[PDB]
C-alpha cells in the first residue's frame, strides 16, 4: 500500500503531531482525512426537518450559474468540531480544501459543471464571534475574524493574475508559474537553473485572471464610542465578492486577518510595524438590518425551494391580505388604515414603459398626519425593519443633496465625482423622512423630481448625468399647530403645497379623541404588549420556540416569514389588467374630480387614477397572483374613496359619505 | 425545438410545443427545470443565450453527443429526429420545419360584410408574399417571416400562460371548452391560421400530457370590430412519438357534422362558408345556446 494514500481516522486527526496547525494540515495523510471529513459533512448533514441542506443548497448553486457556495459555521461545529476548530486557527488552507471538496459534490450533482465555472468558493456564515476594528490586536493574525463597519472608499475592478511566469534576462528559460498571493507580490532572486543575480522579465503564453477590488472598511457611527476617531481597515475582495458592498453601506466581514511587510510605514513610525489588511471571505449586508441580526445566512431575505412552496401555500388561502395587513406592525393596537397603506406600499405596484416613449411610476407614497402621540414612528421603523432596502432620515437632519446625490472632488484623482444620497441608497426600496414638515423648503422640494419621474437629474461641476430612484417615500408629518383641527379644510391643516401633496398615493390622517371604550382598549393591550415583551418574561431550540409562542399571539405569520413573502412577491411577481370595469374607475375618478373642486381641499389629478390602478396591481401581488381581480379593483377604489372621505370637513363628510357609499 | 438556427437555444427550448408539454415552461417550476437541465448539459446560460451563429463551436458541435445523454432525464426523449436541411453556397442553413413556419408566419401576419371583405382580401394578399417567398432570390422575405414568425410564438405563449393560469378551459364531459373574451392580443385570433397555432399549443400542453382521456378541444374567439366569434373544433391527439395499435388507428374531426346538424336546426346566422369545416363564425349572442346544443347532441 502507498503510503502517501493512506489516512487516519477522526479521533486521531484530533491528535496533533506537528510544530503548527498548517504543518499538520498540509501533510499528505492528514489532508487527504480532512477532504473525506469535509465531503462526508457536506453529503449526510441533515437539518431538523431530514433533508440534505448542503444538497439542496448545491442544486440551487448549480441552477443560478453561481461559484459560491454558502456554508454555515454553527452546523460545521455542532458535526465536526475538530475542522470548525481548524478553521478558525488556520482559514487558507481549510479553505482550499474545502473549496477543493466543493467542487466534487457540485460535480456529483452537475457532473459537467466544470464546464460553467472552473472553481467554487466557500462562504462561511455565521462566525460566532464578532470583533470591532479597534479591538484586532496581533493574536488574531492569520486566523479567520468578523468585523463591521462603513465602505467610506472603493476602486473599481481590476483583472489580477492567477499565476504569474518569469523568464530569466540572460538565459531565457522561463520559470514554471506561480501562485499570485492577494496581499503582495511574488518575486524569484534565485534561479533554479541558471542561478543569476539579474532580474527576470515577466512573460506568459497564456494567464489566467482574476477579479481584484480593494475598499476602505471604516467604523460605523454607531458602534465607534461618541466623540472618537474612528478606525480603519482595508479589505481586500476577490472574484466574485466585488461590486457585493457599495460605498455608504453597512457590512459584516467575515475574512482572514493577514500582515505583511511595509516600507513606507517603517520609515515614518520608525518601528518595524508591519502593515494589515483583511482578505474578504464572505460580506453581509448590515445596513438597515440593526433588528434582523437575530437570524442566521449571509442574506435574510433570500429563500430556499421549501420556503417557495410554503409561500405558495400561503398565498392559495382566501384571506391572505387580511392576515397580511393584520400582521403590520402587530404591537400597534389599531390604525388599520394605516397598516393597509404600509402593505400596499410595501409591496408596490408595476412599472410600466409604454411601447418605449412612456414611462409610468410603478411605486407607492404614503404620508402621515396626525397627532402627537398616534404611533407614526413606530410604524416607520417597522417599515424599515421589513423592507429589503430601506433609509430613515428627519425633518432636518437631511439636506437637499444629502438626499439624492451630491457633488465632490476625489481625494485621490483631484477630479469632480458623483456621490449617492438617501434616495439612491433605497433604489428599489423605502424612504421613510419622519418630521417631514420640519424640513427645510429647499430640502423638501428636492424629492419633486425623484418621487414621480423616478430618476435624479444632476448638473455640476461639468457632470451631466441621470441616476435611477426606484424608491418609495414613506413620511410622518404634525398638522400645523400642533394638533389636526376637523373643522379645517385638510390645506389649512399642513403647510405643504399642491404639487407635493398630490405626488402622494395615500393620505392617512390621524386622530387622538378621547373615547371611554377606546381608552380602555388601546391602554388594555398596551399594557399587555409591555408585559410581553419584558426582558425576563436544545437552548437556540428552546428560545426559537418561546419567542415564535410569544409571536403567535399577536401576528398570524411569522415576521421574518412575512419579510420573504414581501421579497419574494417583489421580486417574482408582475401582476397585470386584462379584465376590469372601465366606466367603474372612470366614474370614480369623476366623481372625485367633482367633490375635489372645492377649494382647499385635498388636490385630485390623473396621479390619483393611476394611483388606483397601482393599489389594485399591489393588493394582486399581495395575493401572488398573475392578473389583478375584480376584487382587488374594488379594494383599492375603497381604499383611495375611504382617504379621500376621512380628508374632508366635518360638516361636509356625512354628505360625502353618503354620497360615495356605492363604491364603499 | 422553434426556430434552432435562427434564434437562441434558449429561445428554442422556450417555444416548444413539446418542451413545454412536458416541462410546463408556463410557471416557475418549468423554468427552473430548465434551468437545471441546461446547468447540467454543461452549456452556461450565457452561453446557451447566445445566438446559433455566435454560439462557442465546441458546444455546438457536441451539441448531439448532450442531448444523446441528458434529455432521457427530463423527458425529452423525442426531441432527436432526422430531418430535411437545405444550404446555398456562403449562404446559412435553413431546415424544412423551419421553412415551413417562416411561411406560415408570412401567410398569418404578413404585410359588417365589408369589414370581412377587406380581412379575407388581406389575406388573399399575405398569400402572395408566402408565394414570393418560396423563391431564392427574395431571401430578405424569408427572413422578414422569421421574424415575424419568432413574434407570433411569443405573443401565442403569451396567450397561453393567460389561457391556462386564469383556469378558463371548462372541462364537460362530453369535451372540453375554451373561450376568449378580453385577452391582451385578441386581434391576432381573427386568422383561423393563428386560432389553429393557439389551439395546437393547449392540445399538446397539459392534454396530450397527465394520462388524461383524449377530448376534442373548442376554442373560440371575440373581435369588438364586428361582435362575432370564430369557434374551432380540434380533434386530439395521441402522445407524441408513442407508437401503439391504437395511436397507429387515427382520430376522426366530427366537428362539421355537429356544426351543421346544429346549424340547420337552430337560428343563429351561422356561417359554414371556411373550406375547413370545423371553424365557424358564431354571433355574439347565440354562443351559449349554440354551446348548449352542442352539449346535448352527444355526436361529438
Ligand atoms: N395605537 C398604539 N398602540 C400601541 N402603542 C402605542 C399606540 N400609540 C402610541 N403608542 C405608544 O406611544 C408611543 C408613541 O410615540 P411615537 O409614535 O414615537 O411618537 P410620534 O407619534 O410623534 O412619532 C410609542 O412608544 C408607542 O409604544
Ligand atoms: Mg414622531
Ligand atoms: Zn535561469
Amino acid at each position: 500500500i502507498d503510503p502517501l494514500r493512506e489516512e487516519l481516522t477522526l479521533e486521531s486527526l484530533s491528535n496533533v503531531k506537528a510544530n503548527s496547525y498548517s504543518e499538520w494540515i498540509t501533510q499528505p495523510n492528514v489532508s487527504r482525512t480532512i477532504a473525506r471529513e469535509l465531503k462526508s459533512f457536506l453529503l449526510e448533514y441533515t437539518d431538523e426537518t431530514g433533508r440534505s441542506v448542503y444538497g439542496a443548497r448545491i442544486r440551487t448553486l448549480g441552477e443560478m450559474n453561481s461559484e459560491s457556495l454558502e456554508v454555515n459555521y454553527r452546523h460545521l461545529a455542532e458535526s465536526k468540531a475538530i475542522l470548525a476548530l481548524f478553521l478558525a486557527k488556520c482559514p487558507e488552507e481549510m479553505l482550499k480544501i474545502f473549496d477543493l471538496v466543493a467542487m466534487e459534490a457540485t460535480e456529483l450533482h452537475y457532473p459537467d459543471y466544470a464546464r460553467i465555472h472552473s472553481e467554487i468558493h466557500v462562504r462561511i456564515s455565521d462566525f460566532p464571534t464578532i470583533y470591532s476594528l479597534r479591538e484586532l490586536r496581533e493574536s488574531n493574525l492569520s486566523s479567520l475574524v468578523r468585523v463591521t463597519g462603513v465602505v467610506t472608499r472603493r476602486t473599481g475592478v481590476f483583472p489580477q493574475l492567477k499565476y504569474v511566469k518569469f523568464n530569466c534576462l540572460k538565459c531565457g528559460s522561463i520559470l514554471g508559474p506561480f501562485f499570485q498571493d492577494s496581499n503582495e507580490e511574488i518575486r524569484i532572486s534565485f534561479c533554479t537553473n541558471c542561478k543569476s543575480k539579474g532580474p527576470f522579465r515577466v512573460n506568459g503564453e497564456k494567464t489566467v485572471y482574476r477579479n481584484y477590488q480593494r475598499v476602505t472598511l471604516q467604523e460605523a457611527p454607531g458602534t465607534v464610542p461618541p466623540g472618537r476617531l474612528p478606525r480603519h481597515r482595508e479589505v481586500i475582495l476577490l472574484a466574485d465578492l466585488v461590486d457585493v458592498s457599495k460605498p455608504g453601506e453597512e457590512v459584516e466581514v467575515t475574512g482572514i486577518y493577514k500582515n505583511n511587510y511595509d516600507g513606507n510605514l517603517n520609515a515614518k513610525n520608525g518601528f518595524p510595524v508591519f502593515a494589515t489588511i483583511i482578505e474578504a471571505n464572505s460580506i453581509k449586508r448590515r445596513e438597515g438590518n440593526t433588528a434582523n441580526e437575530g437570524e442566521e445566512g449571509l442574506d435574510v431575505f433570500s429563500w430556499t425551494e421549501e420556503e417557495e412552496r410554503e409561500f405558495r401555500k400561503i398565498s392559495r388561502d382566501r384571506g391572505i391580505i387580511d392576515k397580511i395587513i393584520s400582521s403590520m406592525a402587530p404591537s400597534i393596537y389599531g390604525h388599520r388604515d394605516i397598516k393597509t397603506a404600509v402593505a400596499c406600499s410595501l409591496f408596490g405596484g408595476v412599472p410600466k414603459n409604454v411601447n418605449g416613449k412612456h414611462s409610468i411610476r410603478g411605486d407607492i407614497n404614503v404620508l402621515l398626519l396626525g397627532d402627537p402621540g398616534t404611533a407614526k414612528s413606530q410604524i416607520l421603523k417597522y417599515v424599515e425593519k421589513t423592507a429589503h432596502r430601506a433609509v430613515f432620515a428627519t425633518g432636518q437632519g437631511a439636506s437637499a443633496v444629502g438626499l439624492t446625490a451630491s457633488v465632490r472632488k476625489d481625494p485621490i484623482t483631484k477630479e469632480w465625482t458623483l456621490e449617492g444620497g438617501a434616495l439612491v441608497l433605497a433604489d428599489k426600496g423605502v424612504c421613510l423622512i419622519d418630521e417631514f414638515d420640519k424640513m427645510n423648503d429647499q430640502d423638501r422640494t428636492s424629492i419633486h423630481e425623484a418621487m414621480e419621474q423616478q430618476s435624479i437629474s444632476i448638473s455640476k461641476a461639468g457632470i451631466v448625468t441621470t441616476l435611477q430612484a426606484r424608491c418609495s417615500i414613506i413620511a410622518a408629518a404634525n398638522p400645523n399647530g400642533g394638533r389636526y383641527n376637523s373643522t379645517l379644510p385638510l390645506a389649512q391643516n399642513v403647510s405643504l403645497t399642491e404639487p407635493i401633496l398630490s405626488r402622494f398615493d395615500i393620505l392617512c390622517v390621524v386622530r387622538d379623541l378621547v373615547d371611554e371604550e377606546a381608552d380602555e382598549r388601546l391602554a388594555t393591550f398596551v399594557v399587555d404588549s409591555h408585559v410581553r415583551s419584558h426582558p425576563e418574561n436544545n437552548a437556540r431550540q428552546r428560545r426559537l420556540q418561546r419567542q415564535r409562542k410569544k409571536e403567535e399571539e399577536i401576528s398570524p405569520i411569522p415576521q421574518e416569514l412575512l419579510m420573504k413573502y414581501i421579497h419574494y412577491a417583489r421580486t417574482k411577481i408582475y401582476p397585470k389588467l386584462h379584465q376590469m370595469d372601465m366606466d367603474k374607475v372612470s366614474r370614480v375618478y369623476a366623481d372625485l374630480r367633482r367633490e375635489s373642486i372645492s377649494t382647499g381641499s385635498f388636490p385630485i389629478t390623473v396621479r390619483h387614477l393611476e394611483s388606483i390602478l397601482r393599489i389594485a396591481e399591489s393588493f394582486a401581488k399581495m395575493r401572488l397572483s398573475e392578473f389583478v381581480s375584480s376584487y382587488d379593483l374594488d379594494r383599492a377604489i375603497k381604499v383611495v374613496v375611504d382617504s379621500f372621505v376621512d380628508a374632508q370637513k366635518v360638516s361636509v363628510r356625512r354628505q360625502l359619505r353618503r354620497s360615495f357609499a356605492i363604491y364603499t | 425545438l422553434f426556430l434552432l438556427r435562427h434564434s437562441s437555444l434558449y429561445d428554442s427550448f422556450y417555444y416548444s410545443n413539446y418542451v413545454n408539454a412536458k416541462l410546463s415552461l408556463w410557471n416557475e417550476n418549468g423554468k427552473k427545470r430548465l434551468h437545471k437541465m441546461f446547468a447540467r448539459m454543461g452549456i452556461p446560460l450565457s452561453t446557451a443565450q447566445e445566438t446559433w451563429l455566435y454560439m462557442d463551436h465546441s458546444i455546438k458541435r457536441e451539441l448531439g453527443i448532450i442531448f444523446d445523454k441528458n434529455l432521457d432525464r427530463y423527458g425529452l426523449q423525442d426531441i432527436i429526429r432526422d430531418g430535411f436541411v437545405r444550404t446555398l453556397g456562403y449562404r446559412g442553413s435553413i431546415s424544412a420545419s423551419e421553412f415551413v413556419e417562416a411561411l406560415t408566419a408570412l401567410l398569418e401576419v404578413g404585410n359588417s360584410a365589408q369589414k370581412l371583405t377587406n380581412l379575407r382580401k388581406r389575406w388573399v394578399s399575405n398569400f402572395w408574399l408566402s408565394w414570393d417567398a418560396l423563391d431564392d432570390r427574395k431571401v430578405e422575405l424569408l427572413n422578414r417571416g422569421i421574424q415575424l414568425a419568432q413574434d407570433l410564438q411569443r405573443a401565442i405563449f403569451n396567450t397561453g400562460v393567460a389561457i391556462l393560469e386564469k383556469k378558463l378551459i371548462k372541462h364537460l364531459r362530453i369535451y372540453r371548452l375554451c373561450v376568449l373574451q378580453d385577452g391582451p392580443d385578441l386581434d391576432l385570433y381573427r386568422n383561423p391560421l393563428t386560432l389553429l397555432r393557439l389551439g395546437n399549443w393547449l392540445i399538446e400542453c397539459c392534454a396530450e400530457s397527465e394520462d388524461k382521456q383524449l377530448l376534442p378541444m373548442v376554442l373560440a374567439s371575440i373581435d369588438e370590430n364586428t361582435d362575432t366569434y370564430l369557434v374551432a373544433g380540434l380533434t386530439p391527439r395521441y402522445p407524441r412519438g408513442l407508437d401503439t395499435i391504437h395511436t397507429k388507428k387515427p382520430i376522426l374531426n366530427n366537428f362539421s357534422m355537429a356544426f351543421q346538424q346544429i346549424t340547420a336546426e337552430t337560428d343563429a346566422k351561422v356561417r359554414i362558408d371556411n373550406f375547413e369545416s370545423s371553424i365557424i363564425e358564431i354571433r355574439r349572442e347565440d354562443l351559449s345556446p349554440f354551446l348548449e346544443k352542442l352539449t346535448l347532441s352527444g355526436l361529438l
